[PDB]
């Protein structure tokens, strides 16, 4: 990155920032021209740039090399025994469109003294979808009732020149859509989950001027504030939840792992509020709740698609998005 | 064998370097002194005299009118082998016979070289005053233009004193600082700092240079922070620094010559280093420059067998300045 935790950033150094700053001053290399860091030396204002993406692609294939090197995992390694996923489909289309969205712009102009405020906003389009719900039908032959850990991608199945691609060709083009961990009762039984409820996103953060309204109604009365309705800010918009897709629609792997979710929450407390955005963000002021590598199991070589075929807790399917321009 | 005496041995054997000498004392030492005739004069009871014995009678030695460089790696090891000879003397009637006898046979330029550091590094030379060298050997301290008219001078039997100026011309802005490294005394300068600490030293020579690789670092620090202040009084900006994959922006036409070998070489501006056969290739350098970054980094050199050696400690510097000279 490099962080405060590098055992050796004198030998190491400080690739990622240092590539950040490289980047955003190369307008201006020399500071001849004096002109202010750019976009990349902000996180404001970082992924705005398309090199963001271009540098970040560059440093995901470092820390490919090292997930690469560990050998892939065996049917043994995956298989959650005595639970199966029979079914995965979803209630509700996936549709994705635009709308518009207004925050304020006062705090960007000069306020005199004693000159009244005038409504100043922004008004963007910015993606968005329809709600919709998982349905992952399981079969728990175990005996009694297990503490599961649901892992729900989306994958490509073909690439931009129309080619089918591999599993192991998919893997890492994979977006995360979902974590949760739940218990699944002895026999066949339907889990359903909200696309809502995801904790890969959160919500569009409450304006400035609702806060305000908010805490001041609150004050003003002696109400108690209680605001424990909103989420962290940390989190992929629930609104870009999906990829925009095509309007012709595309179609997609949805791809699940169920796994044993005893042996991923082992030293914490599975069935325990883990917010909503542990996925990427974690848990405020709490341990990592999932034991599992990032990425798990999609994160290792899969030269062998028979391996992941073979194991019934693992299932994909096929899904259609379109969007509504 | 006391001071006088001595210098006007270092004063005759210097005279009139590219001729066979005109002194009758000298003349009949040359002709007849035996380097292995008494073993009893030297520390080594002639270990040296012997080697470079057998390479003059194998006929193996540099001729006499030759160019001569110290950095041509099989004539430095001729002149010190000269140099080792003296070096083992153990009063100065060797040392002064020795000299005389190999200064009629081996090539002036080594010849020089290893009496000046014979006369430096012996306690045999406490005392000498060595000669300036811009006046043993003008070649190597004056432009072209001006030995001609000193050939022209000696062709016609008249005498003169001849202006020197600088090289370039005033539309070459560098010609500003050519004071600096042009000048005769900053050149003996250097060349003497090299020759009181010699990068092929051995503590086998008798003694050790105390701090050698720190200072090595030390002195040229200082030729570079007053070559850059010369600069600033000039109107011109820093040095850039050298680097092998990049462009050597300012060239340079020395307009001198050897007194054997013909003119000194002229390097255009804004070249490209390439490979020198013989010598190393650029990525060479690039790979060697890593290397000595990376104990800086690591903040310990490696040995040969592989163990570290700390240089986070005030000897660090000198280790360095060990390896990278
Ligand atoms: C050489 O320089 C001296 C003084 O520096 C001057 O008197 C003389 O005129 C110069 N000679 C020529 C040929 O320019
Ligand atoms: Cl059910
Ligand atoms: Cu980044
Ligand atoms: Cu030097
Ligand atoms: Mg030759
Ligand atoms: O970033
Ligand atoms: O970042």
């Amino acid at each position: 990155e490099s962080s405060m935790y590098s055992p050796n950033a004198q030998y190491y150094g400080s690739l990622h920032n240092t590539a950040h700053v490289m980047l955003g001053r190369q307008g201006d290399p020399h500071g001849k021209f004096n002109l202010p860091p750019g976009v990349m030396e902000h996180f404001e204002t970082a992924t705005r740039d398309p090199s963001f993406f271009r540098l970040h692609k560059y440093m995901d294939n470092i820390f490919k090399k090292h997930t690469d090197s560990f050998p892939p995992y065996t049917h043994d390694d995956l298989e959650f025994a005595g639970m199966a996923v029979d079914g995965v489909a979803i209630d509700g289309e996936l549709i994705t469109f635009f709308d518009e969205f207004q925050y304020s712009l006062i705090n960007a102009v000069d306020s005199g003294e004693s000159i009244e405020d005038v409504e100043i906003n922004a008004r963007v389009h910015r993606l968005n979808h329809k709600e919709f719900t998982y349905k992952i039908t399981v079969s728990n032959s175990i005996g009694s009732d297990h503490l599961a850990t649901f892992r729900i991608f989306l994958c490509p199945i073909e690439d931009n020149n129309g080619i089918t691609l591999t599993l192991d060709k998919e893997r890492w083009l994979c977006i995360e859509l979902d974590k949760f961990f739940q218990k699944v009762p002895s026999g066949t039984h339907t889990i359903h989950r909200s696309s809502k409820d995801s904790s890969v996103t959160v919500p569009d953060m409450p304006s400035f001027h609702s806060l305000k309204e908010q805490a001041d109604n609150a004050v003003n009365g002696g109400s108690d504030l209680d605001l424990s309705a909103y989420e962290r800010s940390c989190g992929i918009p629930e609104r870009m939840l999906l990829p925009k897709s095509k309007p012709e629609g595309m179609e997609f792997n949805l791809f699940v792992a169920v796994t044993d979710g005893d042996k991923d929450t082992e030293g914490h407390n599975g069935d325990h509020d883990h917010g909503g955005t542990h996925a990427q963000c974690g848990v405020h002021g709490e341990a990592y709740p999932d034991n599992r590598p990032l990425g798990y199991p999609l994160e290792r070589r899969i030269p062998d698609e028979r391996v992941f075929d073979g194991v019934p807790n693992i299932k994909h399917v096929v899904v259609k998005i379109v969007h509504h321009p | 064998s006391s001071t006088a005496h001595k210098q006007q041995n270092i004063n005759h054997l210097l005279d009139k370097i590219y001729e066979d000498t005109k002194y009758p004392d000298l003349q009949e030492i040359a002709k007849n002194f035996n380097p292995l005739g008494d073993t009893s004069m030297y520390n080594d009871q002639g270990a040296a005299a012997e080697v470079l014995m057998k390479e003059l009678n194998d006929h193996r030695l540099l001729e006499q009118h030759h160019w001569y460089s110290l950095f041509n790696a099989r004539q430095r090891e001729e002149a010190l082998m000269l140099f080792a000879v003296l070096n083992q003397c153990k009063v100065w009637h060797c040392f002064r016979n020795n000299a005389a006898y190999f200064r009629e046979q081996m090539n002036e330029g080594e010849f020089v070289y290893a009496l000046y550091v014979g006369v430096i590094h012996s306690k045999l030379g406490d005392g000498i005053v060595l000669p300036p060298l811009y006046e043993i050997t003008p070649h190597m301290f004056t432009n072209s233009e001006v030995i001609d008219k000193a050939y022209s001078a000696k062709m016609t039997q008249k005498a003169g004193t001849f202006n020197v100026s600088f090289t370039g011309t005033k539309k070459n802005k560098e010609q500003r600082v050519a004071y600096f490294g042009e000048d005769i005394g900053m050149n003996i300068h250097h060349v003497t700092w090299h020759m009181d600490f010699p990068f092929w030293w051995q503590d086998s020579y008798g003694n050790h240079l105390d701090r050698k690789g720190e200072l090595f670092f030390w002195v040229h620090h200082q030729l570079t922070a007053r070559f850059d202040f010369e600069r600033l009084s000039n109107w011109l900006d820093p040095v850039d620094e050298l680097h092998w994959d990049r462009i050597i922006r300012e060239g340079f036409a020395p307009l001198t010559s050897y007194k054997y070998g013909g003119e000194f070489p002229v390097r255009p501006d804004n070249i490209h280093f390439e490979d020198v056969d013989g010598v190393a290739h650029v990525h060479d350098m690039e790979i060697t420059e890593n290397r000595i970054y990376e104990a800086i980094d690591h903040g310990y050199i490696t040995a040969t067998d592989g163990h570290t050696i700390d240089i986070r400690q005030p000897k660090g510097i000198e280790l360095l300045g060990d390896i990278i000279e």
